[PDB]
């Protein structure tokens, strides 16, 4: 048997769930057929409906204790939860039940972990991270707007290959990958020690790869793995395609000045 | 219970109430209700959206080149058409004009979206509403390579491979955990595919989940990433140097050459996989080109996209064409004028926000974002919605109409709109596509007909990936780089007070924002989305939107199982994150 | 003219001479020369080594953590094979002993090597031997698929598929630039396939060539970079950190997950594309099961290769058997001792060569490299040969004998001492593969057999790099990461003298690095490496190598068109910067 | 009609071959079958002994001005040519002749660039970079041992979509790829510049991707690509495995001392 796994969406643009599918190694589609049991999932499941409410129902009652819950998204707390509404009811609720059964949690993306833009100035819903939510559960957060695709499946494989969850920071992210600053892995650095910038875009500077400091690269404070295991089977990452790092992956990200101010 | 007639509908609640809370295999949240006569069939539908953020209300006071990575996070799905939407608003309202190589790759960019959206659409969110996946364990694998091979010269069709993956989805369910298949629909009468057509089918859903990460590695080449690429106001961040020191730090030939790698096998699996299937499910299925019109032969529109000559956004630059159709009149195409007040407008009646006076709608340089949630009687709670009020508000999704009509936006539309305006590709396709399947041109003016024209629009992105590409390495070997206009980056050489529209269409239709910006910072920002058209509560005077109109009507084989109601929805790939923002 | 008889031949050459310079599909430069009676058979065969480059003199005076780079660029084709024979010759000299990740590690290195090389070589090397290109543009694609999906579950095997590729083979051939095909043996009577197995054959060569770039993504991940990927002395350098903080600047799960899946796939195209084409080949060319024979009957040799036991190079820890078998008896397979001086001796006195007695041979211990350029009165002059003189010195390649027997080495050789020795998966393998071509087990020692042996050896291979990457994560479960011991990385720690052997098993056989260390530098470096032993020229008593016996007694249909020599020759792999070094 | 390439072999080991059919975009079989004609190379032709003679012979004389000379290896000069030989002559005459008739000449790799191991201290057969035999011709170098494979094919379509040779710098190297150094773009330059080296292998600073400087990385003194474009489709590179760069896309790197000894 393979390990239950209950995927629920809050208030969310559903970015950590296609970051998901585009793993390259394993592939989403080998996740899902063997290593995990995905055994519910609004985006890709047959069943709707009251069939839904009966897989939620049925998988959250018979794996009691026994499955992981991923989160993507949050709960709004503004008008009685009726921001987000599952079921007719307000999804807190449906968050909460999961919760209570699961044996550990997932909090996908910046959304889960922080709150990402729904709760960016002025918060008009009363967006709320898991962790404010459910105090009495372990929670592993993996941030990022999305987070990296491999490695959100690197972090499923270590948790089913070592039947234990990744170690963690003291903000309840995975070691492994987000340990270090884009800045201390970042290609450019040689341009930032030397004084070397682009000063606006497609300058000189820009056309040699120069350090994107001065239009604002927030790679200086941000945590994630994007400088060195880049995007979407290593192709890219943002600043490699010469925009500077938004610093999506910190908490408050969007409210911490223009993305072209300086650090 | 009440009835009333509205677009050729006779609008009746008495009946049996079906709910339909959460629809799965869409983005986001979303709520369907009907009613149904004794004859099972839909007297009265409901749409609701179940969520709400707000995006435009976020947006306010945030520095204007700032404001497409907000909007972006609009939708994970459509990632990437929000921020087109953005620059190109910021651009119109501050005067700005960016270089040709920058509109060649945004274009790039928005063909990439259609082909992945598309893609994933077909086999990912629709394809279980018409292939019977556990019916495929009954299928021959030897019958299955035949029926595919007659279908396609798509290369992987061997009998052992038909077998491996039937064996595969055997030890799959064998356990009982049959995950993203468990208590479905499987075994309904509406499933008409014999079993091999439903082993190949699913094989293809294996195969497009793979590759559907291969396409948008064009998007981490010039935008950093895929969910959520990066942008400028005033071009692409992305620049090139082809031939000159430091090519290693830049979008140089090796990067082009990725590029182009992936349009090939894009179009490749486009043209040989997902088209063949399209057209069989066609073939297998000729009753839905008479169920699911809705306003498809009543009410279209189209704003018009990938415009060809650089910061021009008029007819003869728009490669995809916009116009609208009303009442039926397909021989006259309208214009559509995204800043006359007459044209779009927003009504909130129906819906959770407050407007001064919510009999009137509002065009959205006026748009007002209030949330209210106010459900009144739904026999339940504020907090229990056991029967959403439609007399009352019902819905975090506002009611957009074009000239007070409501519209169908989407591949449909946008089909129609070419077919009618005369454009010769368009006719010379759609009439070669219902004569193979032997249906009338009406027969595409259903959900039947909106699964057709997704995919060959598909089919016609992934051809458009490459002329566009071709322009590209044209300017390039012309000496032409440059990717970014700087003139007006700094906000001291803005207007102190402007606006203005950023339009395109999106996967799912018609997306406009629209920005107004007052000392350097934005003073207004409004989005209408194409979901937001679909898939709109009522009006002032009791109009249904595009989806209610869909589902009336329609005949259900067994009630409590609402595989219809589905197969209807999901032909619009709704998007409730995009229409609520 | 002169004859003698050596090893059951009689070595005649008199009558015509025929001379094959330059052999193509081969790495490196090689010239071959027969000569052939009034019957068209080959009556003597003469094996010639055309470059040198002198590594073993290069490496004198450099430190030996540094000879492993030098050395492997022996070879861009056994890339890595030389790398490894010199970390282990020097960890052996200084009794330096690695971690088992480190040791595991290396076998995936070898493993990968095996796969890739042998897939190659099958198909860009020796392919255009057996199948007919330009045959297949006869052959009807609908048979083709026919024919494919009766021998293999592959998936890719449509008829639209093998249509688009003869279409492309059409379109390439018509305009008259035919490429590498051009001046081809196509239509020689010794091309046996049908058109359908032509067309088939050619699809695959096109579908291996893009595939083998897959496989070394595996050295990328733990070496670098491949062609010429790194290492150390005392391990790897590619430190594991799974779960601590910095995982982004070493091996971590992802780097593991993209190895995990290239040893799938790699496996998967070498099980069901490679394994069947061999087959096939077989079925089709059985006459050839009793052509190409040479020493293979009398004079096989394996060291062994991957030790599981870390440290260990012992017959409990090898997984690939070593042992050597002469006088034809396979009852008697023999242990292989590299330090002993009357087991591997090289002779010179048909080389290009000086040493102080060239009637003698010197173990590498006792290696002297002191190039001597005298080919002696060859036909032609020394600057021109029109025919090198066999009785005098007439190659680069020093000759390697074993207890003064001629030995053939490489997966032919691999295959019989494990048979012989009982290794279970070897025998069960072999005795399946012949029971399926209805052949006796003799019909491996041929020319045929050299050929499903090297894909025997590439299935196995496939299969041991997922036990290596299986134990590789049970260590790491275990909490055990160490990939480096550095207690003597620095020279104050080293003997003064010391001397040790590196061995393995390269994809074309046996190989040996010799090496001592004196006062922290090489003090000598003598590589014996697998196509030395098999282009071997003659040695004092006048036996020939492993090469010119299996050309001795082969007919030719057409004297002018030197097929067979290419098929026999290509057979072994024959890699001629390897062999002079 | 495709642009003939004649593909030449002195003492090499083959692998710049080998590289450029690891090309990932585009697939060297995309490049022999419709961007270039492969007219002669003896790795992969059917053609041998007199009939590959033959080959060469038409090509060069039907192509004569036209075709593009590809060398991988070098000439040896010692024992009167004869450590290389063909057709039974002398390599170097093969050479002269297939630079006389080519419109240019591409040096791939080292050995053809440079030198590379065989001209290593003591240099036994006097090993000899083209640009020291054939004084006539354009010749673009290529270096590495051997150049990345992506490199390799980039360079060629450039070539050939541009119809032009690629600018080149003071030493005939295209500036696209080796305009800056390794160090210049390397992602442990951080590392490097706080002073956070590797001091042995497998230490606390290895198992964290700390700089190589003190383990010998030639990396501040070579020019190549390898820290930006990466090797095989951008998996990895010498430094992200571990390795200190080698110093292998320049001239004498192999008696530039230890590879162990500090820059
Ligand atoms: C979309 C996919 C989402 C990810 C799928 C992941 C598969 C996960 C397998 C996780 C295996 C580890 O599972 C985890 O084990 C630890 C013990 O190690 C449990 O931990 C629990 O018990 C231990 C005692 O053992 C206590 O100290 C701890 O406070 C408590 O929470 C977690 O409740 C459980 O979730
Ligand atoms: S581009 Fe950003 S992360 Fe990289 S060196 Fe410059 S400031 Fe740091
Ligand atoms: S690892 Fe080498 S190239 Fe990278 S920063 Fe350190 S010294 Fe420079
Ligand atoms: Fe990733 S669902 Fe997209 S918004 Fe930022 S993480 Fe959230
Ligand atoms: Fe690249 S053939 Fe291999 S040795 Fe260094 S380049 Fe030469
Ligand atoms: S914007 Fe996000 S994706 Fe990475 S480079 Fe910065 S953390
Ligand atoms: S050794 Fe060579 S491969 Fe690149 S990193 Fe250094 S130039
Ligand atoms: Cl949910
Ligand atoms: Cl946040
Ligand atoms: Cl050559
Ligand atoms: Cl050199
Ligand atoms: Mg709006
Ligand atoms: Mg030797």
């Amino acid at each position: 048997p393979r390990i239950p796994v209950v995927w629920i969406h809050g208030l969310e643009c559903t970015c950590c769930t296609e970051s998901f599918i585009r793993s390259a190694h394993p592939l989403a589609k080998d996740v899902i057929l063997s290593l995990i049991s995905l055994d519910y999932d609004d985006t890709l499941m047959a069943a709707a409906g009251t069939q839904a409410e009966e897989v939620f129902e049925d998988i959250i009652t018979q794996y009691n204790g026994k499955y992981i819950l991923a989160v993507e998204g949050n709960p709004p707390l503004g008008e009685q939860g009726m921001f987000c509404i599952s079921s007719g009811r307000p999804f807190i609720e449906k968050l909460k039940r999961a919760a209570a059964g699961a044996s550990a949690i997932i909090a996908w993306g910046t959304c889960a972990s922080w709150g990402c833009v729904q709760a960016a100035r002025p918060n008009p819903t009363q967006a709320t991270p898991i962790d404010k939510v459910i105090t009495d559960k372990p929670i592993i957060k993996v941030p990022g707007c999305p987070p990296i695709p491999d490695v959100m499946s690197a972090i499923i494989t270590y948790m089913v290959t070592f039947d234990r969850l990744p170690d963690v920071d003291r903000m309840g992210r995975p070691l492994m990958f987000y340990g270090q600053r884009i800045h201390d892995k970042c290609y450019r650095r040689a341009h930032f020690d030397a004084g070397e910038f682009v000063q606006s875009w497609d300058d000189d500077a820009a056309r040699k790869g120069y350090c994107l400091y001065k239009m604002g690269c927030k790679g200086p404070t941000t945590y994630n793995a994007c400088s060195s295991t880049r995007w979407n089977d290593g192709v890219s990452f943002p600043i490699q395609s010469g925009h500077g790092c938004l610093g999506c992956a910190e908490n408050g990200f969007w409210d911490r000045g223009s993305f072209y101010s300086r650090v | 219970s009440t009835q009333y007639e509205t677009q050729g509908y006779t609008i009746n609640n008495a009946g049996r109430r079906l709910v339909v809370d959460p629809i799965t295999r869409i983005q986001g949240h979303m709520r369907c209700e009907v009613n149904i006569n004794d004859q099972n069939v839909i007297t009265n539908a409901v749409s609701c959206g179940t969520m709400f953020r707000g995006l435009e209300i976020i947006l306010q006071g945030r520095d204007p080149r700032d404001a497409w990575a907000f909007v972006e996070r609009i939708c994970g799905v459509c990632t990437g058409v929000h921020a087109l939407a953005s620059v190109y608003a910021i651009e119109d309202a501050i005067g700005i004009k960016v270089p040709d190589n920058a509109n060649i790759i945004r274009n790039i960019m928005l063909a990439t979206l259609w082909c992945h959206d598309h893609l994933v659409h077909f086999y990912q969110l629709a394809g279980m509403d018409w292939i019977d996946v556990l019916d495929a364990l009954k299928a021959d694998p030897r019958k299955t390579s035949e029926l595919a091979q007659s279908l396609s010269s798509w290369p992987k069709s061997s009998p052992g491979y038909f077998f491996d993956v039937q064996n595969r989805l055997k030890k799959f369910v064998e356990g009982g955990q049959l995950g993203i298949f468990r208590n479905g629909y499987w075994g309904h009468p509406q499933y008409k595919l014999p079993p091999e057509a439903n082993l190949m089918g699913f094989a293809h859903y294996l195969e497009a989940l793979d590759f559907q990460r291969e396409i948008v590695k064009i998007h981490a080449v010039f935008g950093g990433k895929n969910p959520h690429p990066n942008w400028i106001v005033g071009g692409m961040p992305c620049a090139i140097n082809i031939d000159e020191s430091g090519a290693v730090g830049a979008v140089n030939m090796e990067r082009l050459n990725l590029v182009q790698s992936i349009i090939t096998r894009t179009a490749d699996f486009i043209n040989n996989v997902m088209i063949p299937d399209a057209l069989a499910i066609g073939q297998f299925n000729k009753p839905w080109s008479e169920i699911g019109t809705g306003l498809s032969d009543k009410c279209v529109l189209s704003y018009g996209a990938f415009p060809d000559i650089a910061n021009d956004f008029g007819e003869k630059s728009l490669l995809m064409p916009g116009g609208a159709v009303i009442n039926g009149d397909f021989n006259n195409v309208l214009p559509v004028d995204l800043v006359d007040p007459q044209q779009v407008q927003e009504f909130v009646d129906h819906a959770w926000y407050r407007y001064p006076n919510d009999q009137v709608g509002r065009h959205p340089f006026d748009g007002i974002t209030d949330p209210w949630y106010n459900p009144g009687d739904v026999k339940g709670s504020d907090t229990n919605i056991q029967q959403l009020n439609e007399q009352e508000r019902y819905s975090w999704i506002k009611a957009p109409r074009w000239r007070g009509n409501a519209m169908e936006v989407g591949p449909l539309a946008r089909t129609l709109i070419a077919y009618h305006k005369g454009d010769a590709a368009t006719v010379e396709s759609v009439d070669r596509m219902m004569s193979a399947l032997n249906l009338p041109l009406s027969g595409i003016q259903s959900t039947l007909g909106r699964i057709l024209c997704r995919a060959h629009e598909a089919q016609w992105a992934a051809g458009k990936l490459q002329y566009f590409f071709d322009k590209l390495m044209t300017n390039l070997k012309n000496g032409n780089l440059a990717t970014a206009s700087t003139e007006k980056w700094e906000p001291a050489t803005w207007p102190t007070e402007c606006r203005g529209v950023g339009f395109t269409e999106a996967p799912r239709g018609a997306l406009g924002h629209w920005a107004a910006i007052r000392d350097g910072k934005i003073d207004l920002y409004q989005c209408v989305v194409p979901t937001t058209w679909n898939a709109s509560p009522r009006d002032p005077k009791g109009q249904i939107g595009a989806y209610e109109a869909a589902l009336m009507n329609t005949k259900m084989a067994i009630p409590e199982q609402p595989l219809e109601i589905l197969r209807t929805l999901h032909s619009f790939d709704p998007c409730l994150a995009c229409s609520t923002h």
